[PDB]
């Protein structure tokens, strides 16, 4: 799976100079969004919202807008 | 707090000539890794499963044997004059059953063998329910280490560790739950003269004589113990209390002195615990034991 | 008599103090560590070297961690003593972080002069000055060599230095704007200096060679570094010279859990100026003689201690429009707060707001969440630029409310937040746990 | 090749060093925390406030601990530059902290400027001068807006704020009594200024508001905190005339274990002035020219470091009327005690004895439990009061026995103690568990 | 003095104490197992119910005289036994819990400050060395009885124990190492049990058994040093260990903690012998 001239083979050496890898990253490279579409809409009230489920009821007026849920409400 | 997270403590004792020594010819060592928060192990369709909750919860092949606790290993540091469990250090804080309000250092393990190192804790908290004051912390000062080796022929012998500058008590070295579904019990005598099966009495305690322990409904766990603390360094006639319990659904004691001795000190060092278990048909089990 | 007298008077309220010891102070054990050393190795730098222009070092794997990189800079004055003020800073105009393409940080000369400003001020202060300034008089030609040590989360204390041999896919290099004009160097207020050398720079980077069962583990072993960010976008304010106490509403972008807001209003031409400039003794250039201008400053002074030449009368942070805190008078957030959070002077015009019990330590103490809330605001009142900057009797004698008339030149609205992310290392590649 | 030659150079000297590695440098571990959010409000004073009055400030339970605490006053000058000195702090001439209508301690106008002088000690005291005083040589009629900080012993550390979520059945009050004479703001001397306005005072106060698990926990659980006190009792000074050598016994009339005595000489009407007054600069009013008096301090400058213009010769400090020490010179617990425990500057006149390894911080290090001894003195030595102040020569040239004639006018002697008590919170309730 | 010019004789055995302090008399007790203790001398009494002597005891003993196999010249001793009533004996510590005394005794010199033969070596009559005995019943009717030896820079023969028995001993019995059987040999009434030997018994009816634990022995790599063991059994009973028999001046003993451990037991021939083949 590999042209040649890539390497030598590693064999009969242990120094340790070099990782083992996958070769690629993505959502763990970029960094998780915390934020989402929440922010669009907006709790500037201090109590949670409870959350009434975006179902998407109507096929032309559906908004991206997330739950927008406090991870921990005050109580 | 009394509560707070953790906390440290410092312990001065000092002794010349008036200590016995016990010899832990039981010892632990590690060459495992470092995981995270469950292990689960198997071999042979013997299955361990070790939570977060605490380490030790159930395991079977497609059963089990409780379905609330599993063992620990404890101490009754003092107990001034046979009074009641005041002074419990359990490893699994059972007194809220949900958090694990223990401090784990270390956790090592490989397939097969997993290990331990965590700190025990109040099992009463700070409520003096006797007439006497109990602790302040929460967090004890006393460590707890674990080895569990399974072995490619179907056995695992199980190690247990407890450590204190003093004491002159009784040790819990393990609490089980065994669940009721094992009708049978059954175990040998040293002497090698037959199965002293009873179960007319349900009261059983298997002293120095008892060699080793079965229990079934025709489907059976083997109990073999190995090594155990005594003074056999110079065999002095200082106590060393070695027994089962069965009374209970299975416990496994160790005791040094009947709450207090005449004018006698103690080592302070490491003690150790190495017990072998194992698991099969009621036949498979008798067949292996009765090897020796 | 002597020590045995407080030994025997032993009380009941010392079980609270020296009962059931669990400590002493006499007898220090020390923990061992993992053998390394440390060295000073000089990169590469890409690019021409000159003013306005940009380059960049992509740093190769001497060693395995980086502890420290230190940008130095040979330069040559171009005017007399008192005409510079930080010109290393002035001309380090952008430093980028980037580790595997992707930019981790990014500092700017205003945010080294507020850093310095807040975070580095004992004896240190006039250490850095040295490396970063003309501090002896200096005159015409006089050429020394500066030295900028860089503020990235890896630089601060060694636990959260770099590991490159954790990272042997992702390239670690950083970008270096020089700024087109230093002010004493290659301009003297906004006219060019004839004669101005180009500078020469390098970019030294201290590597950490550790010995083999901890480098092993290094590169096997996947990691997790809680890392510092800046944040900043400028701005600019409208202080009046008369008829209202001026308010302003700026929107905050921010996110991340943050430490700390800062901020200043500086002077887009005079570099490093958050106060006004009057005919006081170090405020402007001449001041207090017949001479004295009062549009251009005595440079070498620039920052000075006088909070009655700024124009931030007050302010309040307002989230999710609801105030986290009452309003406070500008003088609040130059001395009181960096007092209680820093413990050293903050020179004025330099303002902060902690959300933190210790931000100018590494770890947590207290942080504000951006990525959560919906609307960050920062309320500003700005005092009346209204007494005449040219007159001791006005601008030593006058209101808490009033200003100097030169006052308003301090247009541009600096606002930085320093926040919590977590660097994640995983086979040889790595990035940030979280991104908005 | 370098960092890599000294780490391979391992051999036996160094196994101590890094044999069989416990730490590393190189990978920090940060705990994490029960998260807060902090908050500063302001108090209700209730009384008038002015010039000699007394106000109580109660403090609200909006949020759960409290921490810093910041006092505001808002006043102008009357007089010229150097005229003043540290006036915010003369001001708030007495704080006392009152928990459920018991006292914890009481701290005076000379304590605030004694603490400052001999522990916050390096640029901060600069900072702290900025929040208290004039700096940059303000003239008459200048507006400031003052910040006193609090210095009781939750007011620099969270670790020992006060648990108002669990104290809710008793209060917790700031008794504040003000100043009637403040120098250079309404009198210069013992002369009145004509036009003086009264102050505007604010107390604010930082809360801190946590998470409800913990909170919940605090509003709970007893809680003992290592709460501090300082106790205080004014004396009177002993300072001779000329060709005769006063010493005096003063009675310590302290309990409870302490971490240090300190004391200071001095003038009854000029505030801070711990030495006497010389016709060198800084000294005296028009120190150095013609009109040089030297019965009236250059006010600005009242805190000198010139120990010859102290009035202390020796001192020594008896337990049971044994020795603690033998006698030692002025300059020693003036420079060598801040230096062998604090690791700072003490301004001459102010002197120092420690018991604490580190008096500085708040983990005991070693106390003198003044309980259990039935006479404690403090036995004090004078300078001869001979030199001619007026003689620049004569002050600036004289021998180590001797002090100016001046110094016959400090004539208060002030001895603190800093204490060690046990802060009990129990079911709503807060006191005092130890009181002698 | 010497450097490097010694094996390693590795003393396995050592003797440690977990006991108390007492004053100048002791008898210790347990199953009918006793030892008297008269401070005549350290041990006077020993059995089950039965006694061996009136007059001996057990005690250790050196021969520091390898003048190839000499009389009894440089003897060191534990007990002043030639005047068999004046216990001219420094003792260090007299130890005792339940069942378990302990000593340590400064040795003397048997012959004293005279020659005798023909030379000598004495500089008076208490001697530096300090012997250890640990006696330690069990409650199962075995006791272990423990002796030591040290002397620096030696190159000596140690006894490791002398002690007389009653004329009523007639029947002799040991086992040989092979483990085959029980050696019925008593026609000598003189035997030198050897390596091969590995444990005696000895009656008139009811029996001593004898069980070697412990003993010094090179076991780093197995030299051919000389590290020889033999009973003396006759009427009287000594176990003695060799390493210097002869004058040997090309290698030296490393003169350290030597220490040795024998366990002892009583009861019928039958249960002695029962016992041992057990184990």
């Amino acid at each position: 799976p590999k042209p040649s001239p890539e390497a030598a083979d590693f064999a009969q050496f242990a120094p340790k100079n070099l990782q083992a890898q996958n070769f690629l990253t993505a959502t763990q490279w970029i960094g998780v969004n915390t934020q989402g579409s929440s922010l669009k809409n907006a709790n500037y009230d201090l109590r949670a919202d409870p959350i009434i489920p975006k179902a998407d009821v109507g096929p032309w007026m559906m908004s991206s807008v997330d739950p927008n849920i406090y991870q921990k409400p005050l109580f | 707090k009394f509560f707070k997270n953790g906390n440290v403590m410092y312990t001065c004792n000092t002794f010349s000539l008036n200590v016995p020594v016990n010899n832990s010819i039981a010892t632990i060592d590690f060459a495992e890794h470092v995981n995270g928060a469950v292990f689960k192990i198997e071999y042979n369709r013997v299955n361990f499963i070790a939570p977060s909750l605490y380490p030790i919860s159930g395991l079977g092949t497609a059963v089990v044997f409780d379905l609330q606790k599993g063992e620990k290993a404890s101490q009754r540091k003092i107990t001034e004059f046979g009074n009641k469990d005041i002074r419990i250090a359990d490893e699994i804080s059972d007194i809220a059953a949900d958090d694990h309000s223990v401090l784990i250092t270390t956790k090592l393990m490989s397939e097969s063998t997993p290990g331990e190192l965590s700190r025990d804790v109040v099992l009463n908290g700070e409520i003096a329910t006797g007439r006497i004051n109990m602790n302040t912390g929460f967090v004890s000062d006393i460590i707890h280490t674990k080895k569990i080796s399974i072995i490619d022929d179907g056995i695992v012998d199980y190690y247990v560790k407890i450590n204190v500058p003093a004491k002159y008590s009784h040790g819990i070295v393990e609490v089980v739950s065994g669940t009721f579904l094992n009708d049978i019990m059954i175990h040998l005598v040293r002497n090698k003269n037959k199965w002293a099966l009873m179960d007319s009495k349900m009261y059983i305690v298997n002293n120095t004589n008892g060699f080793v322990i079965a229990k079934n409904p025709d489907t059976a766990m083997g109990v073999s113990l190995l090594e155990w603390p005594r003074g056999a360094v110079v065999f002095p006639p200082y106590y060393n209390f070695k027994k089962f319990k069965n009374v209970n659904k299975w416990s496994i004691s160790q005791q040094i002195a009947s709450c207090v001795n005449t004018s006698v000190k103690i080592p302070g060092g490491e003690y150790s615990w190495k017990i072998r278990l194992f698991f099969g048909p009621i036949w498979q089990v008798q067949e292996s034991i009765n090897s020796v | 008599a002597g020590g045995l007298s407080q030994l025997v008077a032993y009380g009941a309220q010392d079980v609270y103090l020296t009962g059931n010891p669990q400590i002493t102070f006499f007898k220090t054990v020390y923990r061992r560590y993992t053998n390394f050393a440390i060295e000073s190795i000089q990169q590469t730098i890409n690019g021409s070297v000159g003013f306005g222009n940009k380059v960049s070092t992509q740093i190769s794997r001497n060693g395995d961690l980086i502890t420290d990189i230190v940008v130095e800079f040979v330069l040559t004055k171009g005017g007399n003593g008192g005409t510079t003020y930080y010109p290393a800073e002035e001309l380090l105009q952008d430093v980028e972080l980037e580790i595997g393409g992707q930019r981790i940080d990014k500092h700017y000369n205003d945010w080294f002069r507020t850093y310095d400003a807040l975070f580095r001020m004992n004896d240190d202060r006039y250490n850095y000055r040295r490396m970063t300034d003309w501090v002896n008089n200096e005159l015409v030609g006089a050429q020394k060599r500066f030295y900028v040590p860089l503020i990235f989360f890896f630089n601060q204390t060694p636990g959260l230095a770099l590991p490159l041999i954790a990272l042997q896919y992702h390239e670690v290099k950083l970008y270096f704007t020089l700024a087109s004009q230093v002010q004493g160097v290659n301009y003297n207020g906004s006219s060019a200096i004839a004669g101005a050398a180009q500078p020469t720079m390098s970019v030294w980077v201290d590597y950490i060679f550790l010995d083999t069962q901890e480098r092993t583990r290094f590169a096997q072993l996947p990691h997790e570094y809680l890392i510092e960010q800046l944040q900043f976008t400028g701005s600019e304010t409208a202080t009046p010279s008369a008829t209202t106490q001026a308010s302003q509403n700026i929107r905050l972008n921010f996110n991340h859990p943050t430490k700390y807001l800062a901020w200043n209003f500086n002077n887009p031409t005079n570099y490093g100026q958050y106060t006004a400039l009057a005919n006081i003794p170090g405020a402007c250039s001449g001041a207090g003689t017949a001479a004295a201008t009062v549009t251009t400053p005595d440079y070498g002074n620039t920052g000075t201690y006088n909070e009655q030449l700024a124009v931030l009368d007050s302010a309040k942070i307002q989230l999710n429009g609801q105030d986290r805190f009452a309003t406070r008078k500008g003088s609040y957030f130059n001395k009181v707060q960096p007092y209680q959070s820093i413990g050293g002077v903050t020179p004025a015009g330099v303002y902060l707001y902690s959300f933190a019990l210790k931000p100018a330590g590494r770890q947590p103490s207290g942080t504000c969440n951006f990525s959560r809330i919906d609307n960050a605001t920062l309320s500003l009142t700005y005092k009346t630029c209204s007494i005449d900057a040219t007159s001791p009797a006005a601008v030593l004698g006058n209101t808490e409310t009033v200003t100097a008339n030169t006052a308003t030149l301090l247009t541009a609205l600096n606002i930085y937040a320093k926040n919590y992310n977590v660097l994640r290392i995983m086979s040889g590649m790595g990035g940030l746990a979280y991104a908005n």
